[PDB]
Order: C-alpha cells, then sequence, then structure tokens
C-alpha cells in the first residue's frame, strides 16, 4: 500500500510504498519485484528478501530509490511479484496489485457550509465550488461522503456542469443530507469526470478547524428568567441577563451559536446576535451553564394586552433556530377599583 | 428453479429471525434450507411467491409472516396492526439491554395535561426512529390507544375520529358504560357532559364551567346562554400518567344549564352564577336574561 | 402433516404406487377402489364390522358426487380410480368433515377394479387394512392470505396519509416527514401516516414496503423500479451495518443485510469469465479454448497453431490481477488462465479453441497440451497448423 | 353509505364492506362483485374497473382473468381485448392469438402481425422465395427443398 502523500497524489508528488511479506510454512528467503504503472520506467532490479516467518518482515520498500513521480492523472497499477532467482527464468510465486489514484492539480475543489447540522433532521448549507485554472473543463460529477465510518457510503452523482471562463468559481448546490449520530464527523467531497466511471479528479476535506460537527438540539440547556409573571401594563417587567444560562450537554466541542431576546411586542425589536458571556466566534459552545451577557438587566413596560410569549432563542450561522425557550406572561388590566 | 418458498442468492443465504421476540433484541441467525434442494427459506417478515427468486419480498404494510419461508403472508386481524414491535414495546421508554436499548421503541406519543398541573405537547418528545409497518416478523400487535382497525389487513391504524375517543383497556378505560367492551375496533362517543374536538384521543375531556353537552360525541361543548349557568366544581381532566401514557381522573360536566332562580337573573353568556339585582327592579321567573 | 381441522372440509389424498408400471402399448389403464372410513360416525350413525374386506366392499361408490347431495361428506366411501398407460402413480381423494374434537382412528383399504366389480386386496396379501395416525382435531385459524386493503373514506388530520407515491413507504411518526425526509420533529400532537422516501438499493410501486432489488439490479433512492446492470458487469450489492442502538435512524428491515447502491455496484467481470445478459447475476468462466478481456460480453478462440493455457512467463499474460478479482468479488471468482500459447518446434495443432488438458493429481498423471507431433518426413517450424 | 369501488356488501345491517378478489371489479354501492367482462383483465384485490389486454396479448380466462399473457412465437394477435376459451389450443380464442399463416413467420412472443418470409439471397440478381413448413412456425426455409 502507498505511504507517499497521506491525500492523494498529484502528478507534482512523489510516492513512496510499503509492502511487506509472510509465509506460514516456509522460510527461506525469496527476490522481491516492484513495478509501476508508469508505463516509462521499469520492474525494480530483482533485490532479495529476509527470512520468511508468520511475522510479516518490515518495509522492503523502505529504501530512498523506491519513488516515483506520475505524469499524467488517472489511476495507476503499481504491482509487486516474488521470484526466488534473481535470473530472468526464475519461476514466479505470488502478486499484488494495489490502485494508485493520482488527482489533478489546475482544478482547485471546496465544499462550504452554511449553518450547524443538526441531528436526523435535513441539512441544507452544503454547497460546492470549482475551480480550474486552465480554460474550458469538460462536464464534471461531484459526490458527497458524510464520514469514513462502516456501513457510510458514498452519495450518488451530482452534475456540476462545465467551468469555461479560466479561475472563475463555479458553485452547485448539494442535496438535503441527514446525519444520524451526533459528534464530530469528516465529510468528504469527491469530484470526477464521468457519470459512471472515469477518473477522479480531486477531493476535499475540511481542515480539521473546519470539521463537521453534528450537533442534538435536545442536549442545549436554556435557562430563562424573565421577571414578574403575570402583570398588567403599568407593571414593568425585567430580563435578568446574569441568572439566564446557555450550555451544551453533549460535549464541549460543539460549534458556537449566538442568541436573542424576543418581549413578543411590536414596539420593540429583537436583540441583535450576541454572543455568551464572554464567548467570540473562535470558541465553542460551553458544557457549563454560563450566563448570557454580563450587561445590566433589561426592563420594559407592555404596551398591549393578553399572554405574550417572552422567548429566547439560539441562532447559528445560516439563522436556523436551535434552540429556544419560551416564558410565558399573561398581561391584563382586570382589577382596578376607581372611587 | 428454487421451489416458491424460497431463495438462492450468490451474496448471502441464511435468514434472520424477529428481534422483537427475543429477550436482548438481538436477530438470531439460522441457515434453514428446503430438503430436496440447497435454497434457502425465506426470513420471518418476508415472502417468496414464485419459484426463481434471488430476493425474498418484504410483506406488506398490514400483513405478516412469522414463520420462516412462506409463500405468502396473511392479513392482520380487526383490533391488530402491523407495526414494528409488540405494544408493550410500542409504549415502553424504559431500556433493559443497556448497550441495545432495546425494550424501548418511543413509537407512541400524545398531547395532555401532566402532574405539573401543566399541558404537555408531545409526552414522549424526540426524534421518532421505528416507524415501520412492511416486514412484520411476528404476531400482530393490538392497537395504540386512540386507534382502532375494523377490516382485515389495513395497513395503518386509523385515528378516532373527533367525538370518539378509544381507551387503552376496558379496566382502565375512563367513563364507558357497564356492558361496553373495548377491543380495537369500535371508536366509542363521548358520554354527556364530556366533549372531545381531537384525532386519536384516549380519553373524552370534561366540560368546562359555563358550559354543557347535552347531546352525545359532541366535538364542541355548548355555552351557557343570558339567564342560565352551569357550576360544576369537580369536573376535571384526566392527567397522563407519564411512565405508563394511561390518563385516569375524569369527571363529566354538565349535561343541562341551570336557570337562575326567582329573583336573579344573568345577562352574560358564559358564567357560573346568578347576580341579584338591585332596588327598582325584580324577576319573578326563573331563567330571566335581565330583570 | 398429520391432524385436520375441525369443522372444516378436509381432503384425504392417497398415493399409490405399482412396481411394475402399466405398459405405454396398454389397452386400457388399471383400475383400482379406495375405500376409506374416516373413524367419526355422523353420517351413517354406526361404525362398520370387523375389519375385512367382506365389509369394505360394501361402501358406496360416490366417484361422480357433487358438494350438493348428502353423500359428500360421508363417512364410509368408495372411489374408482384409474392408472393410465405409461403411468404407474396414481391417487384417490376423499372429502371428509369432522365435526367434533375427539380421538379419531381412519381406515384405508384397495381393491383391484374389474368392470364394475371389486376385486381381491390389491396389496395381495390376506385382508390388510392402511391404519392412519389416530388424531386430534384443532381449531381451525382464521387470518386470510392477501395484500393489503386500502381504507375505505374516514376523517384524518390534516397530514394523515392512508397512500404513498411510487419509490416511498407509509411509516407511523409525529414528526415533519416534507419530500420523504425528516425536516422537524414533532410535527404533530400524536402520531400519524407518513411518506418517506425508498434507500438506496429498493424500490417500490405500491407505497406500503421498499422492496429491495433482485440481482443483477440497481437503484438510486427514490427510485420506482431497478434498473440493470448491462452486460459484462454483474451487480454486487453493498455490505450493510446493522443500526447499534434501538434510539437510532435504520435504513430498511432487520432482515435485509445487503443493498445494490447506485450504478457503482455493477462490477466488470474478471479477464477469463464472460457474462452476455442484460441483467447477469454471476460471471461464467470461457468455455474450454476460448480468451476474452475485462469487459467480455463474449469469448474468443485460440486460433491455428495455439493452445488455451496460462502465458505467466510470456510478452502479455491476459490472466485477471488480484485487484480484479480478490479486491472486488472476494473469493468467488478465482484467477483462470486465459491466454494462447503458441505450438513448440515439430508439433502442429489444425483446430481452432483448443487447451492444455489438465490435471488435478499431478504425482500419477500430468497435465497435457494437445499439440499433435509432426509424421515422419515432416518438420514444422513453431505455432504452426501444418507440417512441411 | 354506499360501498366504495372495489368494495361490496352482501349482508344487512354491517358496519365494513368487504374487498372485491381478483378478476371481479365493482363500481359505487353494490351487493356483490361483477366478473370483468370477457376479454379483459383485473389484477389486484381492490379494483374498480377492469382494463383490456392490450394487442398483441391474451387474457388467461373467459370470463375472470387476471393477468394478460403475450402470445406464443408462432402466434399473432392483432385484436385489443383477446381473450383464450379453454375448448380449442390453450393459446387460441375467437379473437385471441392466431397461429401465423401458411407461409408467413414470427419469433417475437407479443406481435401485432406475422411477416412474410423473405427472399433467400445467393448473389447478383438472384433470389430463391422461402416458405413454411407448418401452420405457426418462427423461421423460413428455401421453398424449393
Ligand atoms: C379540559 O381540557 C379542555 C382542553 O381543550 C378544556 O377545554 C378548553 O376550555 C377553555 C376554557 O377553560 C375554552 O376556552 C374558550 O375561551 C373562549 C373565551 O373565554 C372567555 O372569553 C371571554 C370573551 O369576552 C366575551 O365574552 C365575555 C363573557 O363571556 C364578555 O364579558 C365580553 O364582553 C365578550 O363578549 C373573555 O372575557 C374571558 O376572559 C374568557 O377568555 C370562549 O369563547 C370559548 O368558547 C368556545 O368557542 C370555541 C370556538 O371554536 C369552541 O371550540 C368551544 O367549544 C367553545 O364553544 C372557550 O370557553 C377552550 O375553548 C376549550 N378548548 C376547546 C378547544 O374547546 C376544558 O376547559 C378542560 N376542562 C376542565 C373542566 O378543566
Ligand atoms: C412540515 O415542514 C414543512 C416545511 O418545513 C412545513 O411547511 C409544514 O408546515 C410542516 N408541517 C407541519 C405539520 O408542521
Amino acid at each position: 500500500d502507498k505511504l507517499g502523500p497521506t491525500v492523494n497524489p498529484t502528478t507534482s508528488d512523489a510516492v513512496t510504498f510499503t509492502a511487506t511479506v509472510a509465509s506460514p510454512d516456509s522460510t527461506t528467503a525469496v527476490f522481491f519485484t516492484l513495478d509501476y504503472g508508469d508505463g516509462v520506467t521499469a520492474e525494480t532490479t530483482r533485490t532479495t528478501t529476509g527470512a520468511l516467518s508468520t511475522t510479516p518482515t518490515a518495509n522492503l520498500v523502505s529504501a530512498g530509490t523506491y519513488t516515483v513521480t506520475y505524469a499524467s492523472i488517472g489511476t495507476k497499477f503499481v504491482t509487486l511479484r516474488l521470484y526466488d532467482s534473481a535470473v530472468a527464468p526464475g519461476v514466479l510465486l505470488a502478486s499484488k496489485t494495489v490502485p494508485i489514484y493520482v488527482e489533478d492539480s489546475t482544478l482547485t475543489a471546496t465544499l462550504l457550509q452554511s449553518g450547524v447540522p443538526r441531528l436526523n433532521l435535513a441539512f441544507s448549507g452544503f454547497k460546492g465550488r470549482v475551480s480550474s485554472s486552465t480554460a474550458n473543463r469538460a462536464d464534471m460529477w461531484a459526490t458527497i461522503q458524510l464520514d469514513t465510518a462502516p456501513g457510510v457510503f458514498e452519495s450518488s452523482r451530482i452534475f456540476i456542469g462545465i467551468a469555461p471562463t479560466a479561475s472563475t468559481n463555479y458553485d452547485f448546490v448539494i442535496p438535503d443530507q441527514v446525519y444520524n449520530l451526533e459528534g464530530a464527523k469528516t465529510t468528504v467531497l469527491r469530484i470526477y469526470d464521468a457519470p459512471v466511471g472515469g477518473t477522479l479528479l480531486r477531493t476535499f476535506t475540511p481542515a480539521a478547524a473546519n470539521a463537521v460537527y453534528v450537533v442534538d438540539p435536545s442536549k442545549y440547556v436554556l435557562t430563562l428568567t424573565v421577571g414578574p409573571t403575570s402583570v398588567t401594563t403599568a407593571d414593568q417587567v425585567t430580563f435578568t441577563q446574569t441568572t439566564t444560562e446557555v450550555s451544551y450537554s453533549a460535549s464541549a466541542t460543539s460549534p458556537i451559536l449566538q442568541w436573542r431576546f424576543n418581549w413578543d411586542d411590536p414596539s420593540v425589536v429583537e436583540t441583535p446576535l450576541a454572543y455568551p458571556d464572554a464567548l467570540t466566534a473562535a470558541s465553542n459552545f460551553p458544557t457549563t451553564a454560563t450566563a448570557v451577557s454580563s450587561a445590566a438587566a433589561s426592563t420594559f413596560r407592555y404596551t398591549s394586552t393578553g399572554s405574550k410569549n417572552a422567548r429566547l432563542r439560539l441562532y447559528d450561522g445560516a439563522n436556523n433556530v436551535i434552540a429556544e425557550k419560551i416564558v410565558v406572561i399573561t398581561v391584563s388590566n382586570a382589577g382596578y377599583t376607581l372611587a | 428453479k428454487c421451489p416458491p418458498g424460497t431463495y438462492r442468492n450468490t451474496w448471502f443465504s441464511g435468514q434472520l429471525g424477529s428481534p422483537f421476540i427475543t429477550a436482548d433484541g438481538v436477530p438470531v441467525a439460522t441457515t434453514l434450507t428446503e430438503l430436496g434442494s440447497g435454497c434457502s427459506q425465506c426470513p420471518p417478515g418476508t415472502y417468496a411467491p414464485t419459484f426463481g427468486m434471488s430476493v425474498c419480498l418484504p410483506c406488506p404494510a398490514g400483513t405478516f409472516a412469522s414463520a420462516p419461508g412462506a409463500t405468502a403472508c396473511q392479513q392482520c386481524k380487526p383490533g391488530t396492526n402491523s407495526l414494528m414491535g409488540d405494544r408493550t414495546q410500542q409504549m415502553a421508554l424504559v431500556v433493559t439491554n443497556a448497550a441495545n436499548d432495546f425494550p424501548a421503541l418511543r413509537a407512541y406519543t400524545i398531547s395532555g395535561m401532566v402532574a405539573g398541573p401543566a399541558y404537555a405537547k408531545p409526552i414522549v418528545t424526540g426524534p421518532d426512529t421505528n416507524f415501520f409497518m412492511a416486514g412484520k416478523s411476528e404476531t400482530c400487535s393490538t392497537n395504540l390507544p386512540g386507534y382502532y382497525t375494523d377490516v382485515d389487513g389495513l395497513p395503518i391504524q386509523l385515528p378516532c375520529k373527533p367525538g370518539t375517543f378509544m381507551p387503552f383497556d376496558t379496566a382502565t378505560a375512563n367513563l364507558l358504560d357497564t356492558g361496553l367492551t373495548v377491543d380495537g375496533t369500535q371508536c366509542y362517543t363521548c358520554q354527556t357532559g364530556t366533549f372531545n374536538d381531537e384525532f386519536s384521543q384516549p380519553v373524552c375531556k370534561a366540560c368546562w364551567s359555563g358550559s354543557f353537552a347535552s347531546k352525545r360525541g359532541l366535538p364542541t361543548c355548548e355555552i351557557a346562554q343570558p339567564g342560565t349557568f352551569t357550576n360544576v366544581a369537580a369536573a376535571a381532566n384526566a392527567t397522563f400518567n407519564t411512565a405508563t401514557l394511561i390518563p385516569t381522573g375524569l369527571v363529566k360536566g354538565a349535561q343541562a344549564p341551570t336557570p337562575c332562580g326567582m329573583g336573579y337573573f344573568q345577562s352574560s353568556a358564559e358564567t357560573t352564577t346568578c347576580t341579584a339585582c338591585a332596588v327598582g327592579t325584580y324577576a319573578d321567573q326563573a331563567g330571566l336574561a335581565a330583570c | 402433516p398429520t391432524t385436520p381441522y375441525t369443522n372444516i372440509p378436509t381432503y384425504f389424498t392417497f398415493t399409490l404406487l405399482r412396481d411394475p408400471p402399466v405398459p405405454p402399448s396398454a389397452s386400457s389403464g388399471v383400475q383400482f377402489a379406495c375405500a376409506l372410513y374416516t373413524g367419526q360416525n355422523v353420517n351413517p350413525a354406526s361404525a362398520p364390522s370387523a375389519i375385512t374386506d367382506a365389509v369394505y366392499k360394501t361402501f358406496t361408490d360416490v366417484t361422480t358426487a357433487v358438494a350438493t347431495d348428502a353423500n359428500y361428506f360421508a363417512d364410509q366411501q368408495l372411489r374408482v380410480v384409474t392408472m393410465a398407460p405409461g403411468t404407474g402413480r396414481v391417487s384417490c381423494t376423499f372429502p371428509t368433515l369432522y365435526a367434533a374434537a375427539g380421538p379419531f382412528s381412519p381406515k384405508f383399504f384397495v381393491f383391484e377394479y374389474a368392470s364394475s366389480t371389486v376385486g381381491a386386496n390389491a396389496l395381495a396379501v390376506a385382508d390388510t387394512v392402511t391404519s392412519l395416525t389416530s388424531f386430534t382435531t384443532q381449531a381451525a385459524p382464521t387470518f386470510i392470505t392477501g395484500p393489503t386493503n386500502v381504507p375505505q373514506r374516514v376523517p384524518l388530520p390534516k397530514g394523515f396519509r392512508t397512500t404513498c407515491f411510487d419509490g416511498y413507504e407509509l411509516i407511523f411518526s409525529n414528526d415533519n416527514y416534507t419530500n420523504g425526509v425528516r425536516v422537524a420533529v414533532d410535527a404533530y400532537p400524536y402520531p400519524v401516516g407518513q411518506c418517506r422516501k425508498c434507500p438506496g438499493g429498493t424500490a417500490t410501486m405500491d407505497g406500503y414496503r421498499c422492496i429491495p432489488c433482485p440481482s443483477g439490479y440497481w437503484s438510486n433512492e427514490g427510485a420506482r423500479e431497478c434498473t440493470a446492470c448491462p452486460a459484462g458487469t454483474i451487480a454486487k450489492p453493498a455490505a450493510l451495518t446493522a443500526r447499534a442502538k434501538y434510539s437510532i435512524d435504520p435504513t430498511t428491515y432487520h432482515f435485509v443485510t445487503h443493498l445494490a447502491m447506485g450504478p457503482e455496484s455493477c462490477k466488470k467481470c474478471p479477464k477469463g469469465y464472460f457474462q452476455p445478459n442484460i441483467a447477469g447475476t454471476v460471471c461464467l468462466p470461457c468455455p474450454s479454448g476460448f480468451v476474452s478481456t475485462s469487459g467480455a460480453t463474449g469469448c474468443t478462440a485460440c486460433s491455428e497453431g495455439t493452445y488455451h493455457t496460462d502465458g505467466v512467463g510470456t510478452t502479455t499474460p491476459g490472466e485477471a490481477t488480484s485487484l480484479d478479482t480478490t479486491d472486488t468479488f472476494g473469493s468467488i471468482y478465482p484467477i483462470i488462465p486465459n491466454t494462447c500459447r503458441q505450438c513448440p518446434a515439430n508439433t502442429y495443432l489444425p483446430l481452432r479453441g483448443q487447451a492444455a488438458i489438465a490435471s488435478m493429481n499431478l504425482a500419477a498423471v500430468s497435465s497435457a497440451t494437445p499439440c499433435r507431433p509432426c509424421e515422419d518426413g515432416t518438420w514444422s517450424k513453431a505455432g504452426a497448423a501444418g507440417c512441411q | 353509505k354506499p360501498c366504495q369501488p372495489g368494495r361490496y356488501q352482501n349482508s344487512i345491517g354491517q358496519r365494513v364492506c368487504k374487498p372485491c378478489d381478483m378478476g371481479t371489479y365493482s363500481r359505487y354501492g353494490g351487493e356483490l362483485c361483477t366478473k370483468c367482462p370477457a376479454g379483459t383483465v383485473a389484477s389486484k384485490t381492490g379494483s374498480s374497473q377492469c382494463t383490456p389486454c392490450a394487442a398483441g396479448f391474451y387474457a388467461n380466462a373467459p370470463d375472470s382473468a387476471t393477468s394478460c399473457r403475450a402470445c406464443p412465437r408462432g402466434y399473432y394477435g392483432p385484436y385489443s381485448g383477446a381473450y383464450a376459451d379453454n375448448l380449442g389450443d390453450e393459446f387460441e380464442g375467437p379473437r385471441g392469438c392466431y397461429k401465423c399463416p401458411y407461409d408467413f413467420f414470427a419469433d417475437r412472443p407479443g406481435v401485432r402481425q406475422c411477416t412474410a418470409c423473405p427472399p433467400l439471397d445467393l448473389g447478383g440478381g438472384n433470389l430463391v422465395e422461402q416458405c413454411t413448413e407448418d401452420l405457426g412456425s418462427q423461421r423460413c426455409k428455401p421453398c424449393s427443398l
């Protein structure tokens, strides 16, 4: 198997392999040969291995002379064979073939997400971007894989189209995706040049900082402390910002979200998007309950009568609603005696 | 070709039994083959009607096959349906296999009043994850409270219409007379003094003070008119046991409004009292909208 | 296999075998008479006399009885059957109806049938009865075999579904399910009927189940019918992993373990195998003496002067690699020889499509190539179709 | 209310309607299910109407058909709504699939007309006409031999 570059190599990358042998009955040393799908280089000069045991030998190809650089993109079949003698008519004993995918360098692909994807609910914030360093490209297809765990399968192929105007960015939308489990994921976007087969043109995986985190919206603890319950239109209602709390009770690595507060009155606008007590866009959502802000309590006198839903909401980057807590206040000027 | 109860496929064979008849909820894999051939019998929950089949078709919604390879699957009898699992499991919330969360298929939920004198939109919340009617690998399960099936092989349980209700069973049924029994095929009307306006309810609702329900199976409560009033102080709504999802305490409201007595009158419609009118006026009849 | 139901018309079929079958050149078949006493005592009102031929021959002939006349379910019946020339297995069928659940002991008799006269016992020994196993009748089940019944019109809450479209299936949930994809949780006070998309690898047209595709087919998610993998490729379904816990959204039913997803599930047959059909299931090895490429919708024969074997040391080996067979299909399709090798000097091969005949027990017999030697006075060069 | 199409009820005082079986259909409220007419089919158990077998196919019954089957190779069916009464051949009725004529042939199962035997070409400007040996046949041979 290749070790080389951990990601698939390009035409400007050198590939270094690792290959071991092991026999459960024989012990005599054999001579190994490694051939690349280059088409121009020849089979490596036959070289012996060590004594063969049930334990696989060390990396026979670990030396610095076993390297290759491919001049064309596509699938290259790297094969390894075992003979006994170093002369040409020596009997072949075993063979093993592995594919190496070399990707295009002139095409740059990125996958951009808008908001935090929740649990089994659908997510439609993904979209892909293609930019070609050269002129007009042929048709392209894109697939998305949600996670690398076993049983998680690559999606179908979505037609992108062409990218004719050199290095301009071309955007395409990705159908709604559903995540079965919460936590960190490694979503991968692959781009090929054929609907059924063809070449793997590029792959993109978001960096460790931008990794997708599926959030569970029932684990969000919200503690809203609005002031007095049922009141009159002359009674001031207070919202204490140092006692209201927000927390994520599942993990301490969830992405940060903003908060908003609505008085449920048309005379006053809802507060602008704001972060928790001290966190910023580079922080995570705290597991321990934290005050929403350190400002003073905010007071408001209602302008009508009825039942009002003073609410506190958690929004994400795409202005979705992740969690929400409602406290109901009943305003009524019922008992007023005048003599 | 294989006989019409068996299949033969290159990539898989054998069968997996139902996990809802075991203890830990793990399908038990066996390999039963027809004697005269090598083809494996179809798994429970599937059937093979014709001869040369590579896969066993799962049974449709409303039918069931609970034994290994069968030529066709039978229809669920009235009073039972083909929802995945059993009723005591479709309703349960307490797990016994920790690594599996097995005997808790939170597939039944309902809104209602709970013991924090608080109304509760669905008592069992969360994303439903056991919603399956096609592959039924065991005996049909009894209907959940509020639903009924009157004919053989209905795909889904149907909900009781607003004026009616369906209790859990006869013993735990709320207001329901002496001879009537509940088996899952008949929605019963709401008694006088009780009403119901929602679909698929296990209990009726008590008419509040200021209103009455004179007829049977009313979708709405009638409002008392000026000159009359209803004041039933013991009328109350059923409270849902959040552990067993069964409501207990229902006391019916009023059947007819009480007219105001002589010397008293009432002018507003929805009220619980009569007001004696002041000096210079009199009321010599019972039930006067204004003396 | 032994006991019938109660108050249900039960049919006893008896099969008779005769060792020398009636000759096909016979002018007529051989007639037999089957006499059965069901063991009940309803219609004749009295059990028969001692178990002999003399009393069983008396049973009435009910061969052409219908369901209407009173003797259809009579408890002492005699039916005449005929063995046609060329045959040699026959059967007689008795309708019965057991009104109670007490134990019963039916008795059977076979006699040779002359021209409208019951002969001797057909087992050729003295009065031999065929005592069936005694049984106790059980209660008849009332289940109905058939498909689902589409419910008639009833009042339903807004959003309740009783029928789904093609590519969708009916589920029972209280969440929000638009276009087969969950978009919100707890959108209804009570569970309702929703339509959820079929998973990739399955298809449906009725909307009440998601039927997995048959072998040789594949489909994407919302498909209403599977499509066939083209000739030269077979459909290998992908292996599923069952859900870890019961609080996790499942993909399909618990008995489904392999699914054939989109067009990536069509894998090419290896070298030396071929598959011509348009919905193929297995790769067929090439016939003895033929070779094929990777696609291989067909084979080609080794030409004259060449025989079919393995070209391990040749210039262009034609055998499949480890990637094409073991990394793709597993151990089902191994690597097989599909090269054409030249005949040695002073040997000729005049026919097309010849193979080195193999030997599995190499100690006793060695593998042989079908290369004929040149006659005396003739030499030939190498891989030639004839001598000079 | 009356029973909907595809359902029936032969009893009085009931609260359900039973579904019609295969080969039968029913319109709005009816005591019994009416058998499909001759030449038309109904395969499901809730059928509100019988559909006619298309051209090239025949119904597998004279009265209550449950599946339209394709004609055999030596036969052809030109008429829609063809059925197969069981008195003659299995694949033959008054409007059902007919044998191909004496000098015509057909090989595909479901065909709406037989095709004439083509002449056999041996070279330039010479054609040997081709005939058929039997009545219903799917291949033609030179008519001289
Ligand atoms: C068990 O659980 C049941 C769950 O539903 C629950 O049923 C609900 O009960 C409540 C009452 O507790 C129903 O409330 C509805 O309120 C409306 C307004 O109530 C009063 O309105 C006054 C409006 O002012 C006018 O009238 C007053 C005098 O009445 C006059 O002074 C003014 O000048 C105005 O002219 C207001 O002042 C008061 O403060 C109150 O707010 C009523 O109008 C409703 O009447 C209903 O109308 C509905 C229309 O669709 C109809 O659906 C209902 O059947 C009914 O006719 C009603 O009183 C609430 O509707 C009801 N739920 C439903 C859906 O029916 C039970 O109460 C509970 N049982 C017990 C025993 O606890
Ligand atoms: C379900 O979701 C759709 C779109 O999100 C919405 O328009 C619809 O009103 C929802 N249905 C219910 C029952 O809330």
